């Protein structure tokens, strides 16, 4: 069972750097090469470098000179860090191990990395109300950086819920909703719990949704 | 740097189809790779050395090519394949990607719902009033949505955003943000969300009166 796994800061200032754990197991990385990948919010795949078995690295051409890898064979580790951060180095990053064809064949989860010099900010949360069917929801107001996750009745209620992706405000802040739908007829007994979840401010808040 | 065009960036296929993306590679190599990627998460090596499959990938898919230009398809696409297909190449650095081929769903036209929520009591004690048009369930993508204040038309104090492909009915659903300030919000009465759409023979608005 190959097996990777990231974790780094989620936010950092420009001109600081990013540093990223990737702690593997299921092989050795005294034999093994270890690649590391990201992509950018809502775009493609871009390749960053690779630490061989044999300790040797190779870089992107665009970054060899900003970019470092390195590992500690014994603690299953290898790092990155990335200096004289720009706002285009946000992304998710993810570690990847080459196995067949030198192609990406394991994957870990990935994590975000937001680059920008301002502090977190927790969301309001606002309650869109009802009016056969019935629509209501959650707007989730004015937070940074992502992500949010949202649920409804603390996972019990996904028939018709659509959750949108988050837009990008003037303030330079996220906004984003969550809608679902219900009949018309379970207003008066149904209970209608929004659960807002953004772990970089600690925030959690369940709002009762109540008919206007 | 080798970089990969994929052809083409968006696509549509009925359950049973064929179908039949490419790569095309700007310097010649000998081995293509692709990836499969759903929903943000991560991707899966889904074709290596051109035309082997990875472990897990169902018979109905194939690699090949050669040189310049390669391709992968499906001999009959079904509802778990809906993803964006990458291809890739190791065979000198940089390493690169294609920009992907984002791979849907044909169904039927389906016209939206169309829901408009004034803005909480709750927000207008702090400030600012954010009006909420949802479309919902529609198909296919294409949805202009316009915003009429007393009926004067609004511009750029709205921005939309858009589910992805829902994995149940392979619809889409909108929804659609006007931003006010509490003061301007109260001073008009009639706030409307005029939804055009292939599916609707007509413009639906919908409309409420702000007490
Ligand atoms: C051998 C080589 O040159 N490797 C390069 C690699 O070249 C590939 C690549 O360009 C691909 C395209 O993706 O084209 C060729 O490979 C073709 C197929 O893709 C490939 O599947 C096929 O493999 C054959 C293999 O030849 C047979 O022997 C085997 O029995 O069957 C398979 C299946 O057919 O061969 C095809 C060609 O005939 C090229 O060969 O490209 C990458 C970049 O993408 C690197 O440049 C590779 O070279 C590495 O260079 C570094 C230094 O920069 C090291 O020298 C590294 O060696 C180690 C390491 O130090 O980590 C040595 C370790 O012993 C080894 N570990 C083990 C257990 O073997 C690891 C390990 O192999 C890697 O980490 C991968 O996990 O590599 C070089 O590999």
């Amino acid at each position: 069972q190959v097996q990777l796994k990231e974790s780094g800061p989620g936010l950092v200032a420009p001109s600081q750097s990013l540093s990223i754990t990737c702690t593997v197991s299921g092989f050795s990385l005294n034999s093994y090469g270890v690649s590391w990948v990201r992509q950018p919010p809502g775009k493609g795949l871009e390749w960053l470098g690779v630490i061989w078995g044999d300790g040797s690295t190779n870089y992107h051409s665009a970054l060899m000179s900003r970019l470092r890898i390195s590992k500690d064979n014994s603690k299953r580790q290898v790092f990155l860090k990335l200096n004289s951060l720009q706002t285009d180095d946000t992304a998710t990053y993810y570690c990847t191990k080459p196995g067949s064809g030198y192609a990406f064949a394991y994957w870990g989860q990935g994590t975000l990395v937001t680059v920008s010099s301002a502090s977190t900010k927790g969301p309001s949360v606002f309650p869109l109300a009802p009016s056969g069917t019935a629509a209501l929801g959650c707007l989730v107001k004015d937070y940074f950086p992502e992500p949010v996750t949202v649920s409804w009745n603390s996972g019990a209620l996904t028939s018709g819920v659509h959750t949108f992706p988050a837009v990008l405000q003037s303030s330079g802040l996220y906004s984003l909703s969550s809608v679902v739908t219900v009949p018309s007829s379970s207003l008066g007994t149904q209970t209608y719990i929004c659960n807002v979840n953004h772990k970089p401010s600690n925030t959690k808040v369940d709002k009762k949704v109540e008919p206007a | 740097e080798n970089v990969l065009t994929q052809s083409p960036a968006i696509m549509s296929a009925s359950p049973g189809e064929k179908v039949t993306m490419t790569c095309s590679a700007s310097s010649s190599v000998n081995y293509m790779h692709w990836y499969q990627q759903k929903s943000s998460t991560s991707p899966k090596l889904w074709i290596y050395d051109t035309s082997k499959l990875a472990s897990g990938v169902p018979g109905r898919f194939s690699g090949s090519g050669s040189g310049n230009s390669y391709s992968l398809t499906i001999r009959t696409m079904e509802a778990e394949d809906v993803a964006t297909y990458f291809c890739f190449q190791a065979s000198g650095y940089p390493l690169t990607f294609g920009g992907g081929t984002k791979l849907e769903l044909k169904r039927t036209v389906a016209a939206p719902s169309v829901f408009i929520f004034p803005p909480s009591d709750e927000q207008l004690k702090s400030g600012t009033a954010s009006v909420v048009c949802l479309l919902n369930n529609f198909y296919p993508r294409e949805a202009k949505v316009q915003w009429k204040v007393d009926n004067a038309l609004q511009s750029g104090n709205s921005q939309e955003s858009v589910t992805e492909q829902d994995s149940k009915d392979s619809t889409y659903s909108l929804s659609s943000t006007l931003t006010l300030s509490k003061a301007d919000y109260e001073k008009h009465k009639v706030y409307a969300c005029e939804v055009t759409h292939q599916g609707l023979s007509s413009p639906v608005t919908k409309s409420f009166n702000r007490g």
